[PDB]
């Protein structure tokens, strides 16, 4: 690409083996940090599902407890019914009462949590599911991040394209499979430091976004 | 985010069951502020899109027109080397298009097209005013282009590549059509532009238009075209015409390509570029102080004496220093200090010597800010030598012999103050016009070496300032205050004498040009003693000729300066009309290879 470049007309510039080892120990890294984090994102998420899997268990025992009791009201005001010792039957049939609206509103909060809670589950399942395919292509993902972290930093925006499209025709040849649907800049760069960078004066431009990069990494 | 991580850790952190603790409710309710300001995302979200497509749908073609404005000056270095326009410099237009606006609308729909108007010509001006005339052509040539890719017009993508790829590509060997009205290489042009589905029976058209033979070939193909391109726009019109004249006769190609950019943008499109170089405007406001003012020179014409009478003018000071020496540099140093402080303006001469110290002045200029009313003014010759830092950081002008003998006479018209020309008697104004006359034919001679002079002289500034002083003193000698003198009383032989043998006979070297001198001379400097009808030369053998203006008045002078005809023919200068053919087709084709180095950027 080099040559072609300065055939091309553009000033060549120098390729040395320092590049190598920068870009593998780049990969080094970004591969640790990659797998790093979809590990513990991983256990919050087991730790998420647990709990609220412990919570619809809570949500069914409330449901058979205050099923039960109400049963328990029901034959409790026949037999205060066929008792009509009543005052104390009274009593006790409106604390059982008193119980159930405390159950019942118990329910209700529950129920609520659990209307709020599925669309979060309905996302955390399809990630989980998904995590199993996006474990496997770490490798190449990570591999083209590490070899545009360290190579590409001097050319423009076409040959950086150039380059890219180049490593990816590569590994789809070699049977290597990497995260086609995403950003290189998305992948690398968090929103939050993004954000910062847009504060600190850089330009919202794409070129600028992955100098950002590669001046933090 | 903040909503999905609190989210996250407040679950994971519970300890126990979340049907049971307060804190989940309080995480629910959380939830639901929360899923209240997702809600309301959604109308901020709409308008958000109302803005950006009403934008889009205002100014996208302007933004288009944009970049490939900036990026045609940026590949444009390809060229000449010589101009590295920056990002700032394009910056400083906009600030001049977008807030000085001509007689300044308020409707949005006209404002757009009047932006983009002056957008255009003002990106020709200020690009061309620091390029050689060799490439005027081809900026507007490129102008021509984005003007009709933003343009709803049909893209003449087909014909516009065969036209710069048509002498590249290779034709048929051994096809030879008739030979009746053309030559081999127009016959090899035709076979190669047959390609064309509308360019297809040009073999049998080139016979059905017999009766057409000067159209087509010979005479002056500029104003005539044969054929044309169903119906066809005009734009369109003028493509396949100057198709056709690439194929035909490829001379006169600079003319079509000069009306097809007069077609495309405007008859006065490139027309200001004519006009003498108004240097006092664009120094006191295009110029950023900061900014140094690059004079560009081409060798044998120099431009210290423009912005000395600019400075004369505006009573300004000028610390004027030669660059070349050690002390040269002491000096220069401290009055750019001292100007920087106070406002003064600073001249460095020829610093195309020490691009070492320049870095150093680039980087030093770039380390300060300075005076509201200081400019820096730096004079070189064209050399390689010249930092491209410094390039970019300064404002470039370019100094060259001006084109055309009409352009000549009015750099001289402005260069002679009115006071010197309108003096005592009323003779002078037309002794002053003849000299002019003189030295635009004699400079305008230097263009077609070896025919109109044996050698590239230096008939610069210097002599026609030495001709007005000569001719001024001994019309003071001869006149003794009078307002008017016979024309017999002129001393012409004084004057031709002079010129011949020490102003403009100085530099003069074989005996054969100090003759055709002394023919110039007594050609013109006798009109049968200021009688009427004296013929200047014959600009067509065919019932033309030119004549000498009436006027009396330096104003009659230049108005007949201005009606002269913008066509112009060495017939004009006395040289035959073939003269110039060879060289105008060898810019052509000087232009062609341009633009291909510039579309194709967009053993042994």
């Amino acid at each position: 690409a080099n040559a072609r470049l300065a055939k091309r007309g553009g000033r060549t510039m120098a390729i040395t083996p320092r590049h190598y080892l920068d870009f593998i120990n780049h990969y080094a890294n970004l591969f640790h940090e990659k797998r790093s984090e979809l590990e513990e994102q991983q256990m919050h998420l087991n730790v998420g599902l647990r709990k609220i899997k412990e919570t619809v268990d809570q949500v069914e025992e409330l449901r058979r407890d205050l099923r039960i009791k109400s049963q328990e009201l029901e034959v409790k005001n026949a037999a205060a019914n066929d008792k009509l010792e009543y005052a104390v039957l009274i009593s006790e049939a409106q604390a059982i009462k008193a119980d159930l609206a405390a159950v019942e509103a118990k329910v209700n909060r529950s129920t609520a949590l659990l209307k709020s809670l599925s669309a979060e589950r309905e996302r955390w399942e399809k990630t989980s599911e998904t995590f199993k395919n996006q474990m496997s292509t770490i490798a190449g993902d990570c591999l083209l991040s590490a070899a545009f972290i360290a190579y590409a930093g001097y050319f423009d925006q076409q040959m950086r394209q150039n380059l890219f499209t180049t490593w990816s025709h590569h590994l789809q040849q070699a049977n290597i499979q990497f995260r086609t649907d995403i950003a290189r800049t998305e992948y690398l760069s968090n929103a939050d430091e993004r954000l910062r960078w847009q504060a600190s004066s850089l330009p919202a431009d794409d070129l600028c976004t992955e100098n950002a990069i590669m001046l933090k990494r | 985010r903040q909503l999905e991580k609190s989210l996250l850790q407040a679950l994971n952190e519970v300890k126990g069951r979340i049907l049971d603790d307060d804190t989940i409710i309080t995480t629910l309710e959380n939830l639901k502020r929360e899923a209240a300001e997702v809600t309301r995302k959604v109308e901020e979200t709409d308008i958000v899109m109302q803005e950006v497509e009403t934008v889009s749908q205002q100014y996208l073609p302007l933004s288009t027109a944009c970049s490939s404005i900036y990026f045609t000056m940026e590949s444009l270095k390809q060229i000449h080397f010589l101009y590295q326009y920056s990002l700032q410099f394009f910056l400083d237009i906009y600030h001049n298009v977008l807030y000085e606006n001509p007689n300044l609308v308020t409707d949005h729909t006209q404002r757009l097209s009047i932006i983009t108007k002056d957008l255009f010509q003002v990106a020709f001006n200020r690009v061309a005013r620091g390029m050689l005339h060799q490439d005027h052509i081809t900026f507007a040539m490129l102008l021509a282009r984005i003007k009709l890719k933003g343009t709803g017009e049909p893209t003449y993508d087909a014909e516009f590549q065969h036209f710069l790829r048509g002498n590249e590509i290779v034709l048929s060997a051994g096809s030879t059509p008739r030979i009746q009205g053309l030559t081999v290489e127009q016959a090899e042009a035709v076979v190669r532009l047959s390609c064309l589905p509308a360019f297809k029976d040009l073999i049998a058209k080139v016979q059905a238009d017999e009766q057409f033979g000067i159209w087509l070939d010979s005479s002056s193909p500029e104003q005539t075209v044969p054929y044309l391109w169903t119906p066809a726009t005009p734009i369109g019109q003028a493509i396949h015409r100057l198709l056709l004249i690439q194929a035909f006769r490829p001379d006169r190609l600079l003319a079509m390509a000069h009306m097809f950019v007069s077609t495309n943008l405007g008859e006065s499109f490139m027309s200001i570029m004519e006009q003498p170089l108004d240097l006092t405007h664009i120094v006191g406001t295009e110029v950023k102080p900061n900014t140094p003012v690059l004079m560009c020179s081409v060798p044998g014409y120099d431009a210290s004496g423009h912005v000395e009478d600019l400075a004369a003018e505006q009573n300004t000071q000028i610390t004027s220093i030669a660059i070349g020496s050690a002390e040269g540099f002491n000096q220069a140093d401290k009055a750019i200090n001292t100007a920087v402080k106070s406002g003064r303006w600073v001249m460095l001469k020829n610093v195309h010597l020490a691009p070492g110290w320049l870095m150093q002045l680039e980087k030093k200029l770039h380390s300060l800010q300075p005076h509201a009313c200081f400019r820096l003014f730096l004079t070189m010759e064209i050399n390689p030598k010249v930092p491209v830092n410094l390039l970019r950081a300064g404002r470039i002008f370019v100094f060259e012999p001006p084109p055309g003998v009409k352009a000549n006479m009015l750099r001289t018209f402005s260069s002679i103050p009115v006071s010197r020309i309108c003096k005592s008697p009323n003779e002078r104004a037309r002794l002053y016009f003849l000299l002019a006359w003189f030295h635009a034919i004699i400079q305008e001679r230097l263009r077609y070496a070896p025919l109109g002079w044996s050698k590239k002289y230096e008939f610069g500034e210097s002599d026609l300032r030495s001709a007005c002083d000569t001719v001024d003193t001994w019309l003071d000698d001869t006149a003794k205050g009078r307002q008017n003198i016979s024309p017999d009383k002129i001393p012409w032989s004084a004057l031709k004498t002079l010129m011949a043998q020490s102003i403009y006979g100085g530099r003069v070297d074989n005996e054969f040009d100090q003759r055709l001198l002394n023919t110039f001379l007594e050609r013109l400097f006798t009109t049968r003693s200021f009688d009427s009808e004296f013929k200047l030369a014959c600009k067509v053998d065919g019932h033309k000729d030119i004549q000498m203006p009436d006027g009396i008045r330096r104003e009659e002078f230049v108005q007949w300066v201005e009606l002269l005809p913008d066509t112009q023919t060495p017939s004009w200068l006395g040289l035959p009309n073939n003269a110039e053919r060879v060289l105008l087709t060898t810019q052509g084709v000087d232009m062609i290879s341009k633009m291909l180095k510039m579309q194709m950027l967009e053993t042994l």
